[PDB]
């Protein structure tokens, strides 16, 4: 029950901070 | 070609496997990813390719069509649809311990014969 929160939301990933 | 929001490779390249897939770009804001990645199966990907999908964060109540308190927001597991736990049609109080499915899941469920 990936529920949209901090505990979970692991798809709500959008590249990491890397490009400056 | 794009890369994925999770391991960055792309619609015929995975960062994580090294293996070909096509990305899957966000309606809302137009991010791309990997329905692996993305946690998704093929029913997910398949969805999200037919119709308005949306990338968690995108991804409203559609419910409500509000995504207020998207803290519980649940996350379909079939297509990508995301429903508020006290919106359900049986609303949740708390995360379910298994693999929770939206309604176009469920509808999709019975659709599947007859
Ligand atoms: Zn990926
Ligand atoms: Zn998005
Ligand atoms: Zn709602
Ligand atoms: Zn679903």
């Amino acid at each position: 029950a990936r529920t949209k929160q901090t505990a979970r939301k692991s798809t709500g990933g959008k590249a990491p901070r890397k490009q400056l | 070609g794009s890369y994925c929001d999770f391991c960055l490779g792309g619609s015929n390249m995975n960062k994580k496997s090294g293996r070909p897939e096509e990305l899957v770009s966000c309606a809302d804001c137009g991010r791309s990813g990997h329905p692996t990645c993305l946690q998704f199966t093929l029913n997910m990907t398949e969805a999200v390719k037919t119709y308005k999908w949306q990338c968690i964060e995108c991804k409203s109540c559609i419910l409500c069509g509000t995504s207020e308190n998207d803290d519980q927001l649940l996350f379909c597991d079939d297509c990508d649809r995301g429903y508020h736990m006290y919106c359900l049609n049986p609303p949740v109080a708390e995360p379910p311990e298994g693999s929770w499915s939206c309604h176009l899941c469920w509808e999709l469920l019975k659709e599947k014969a007859s």
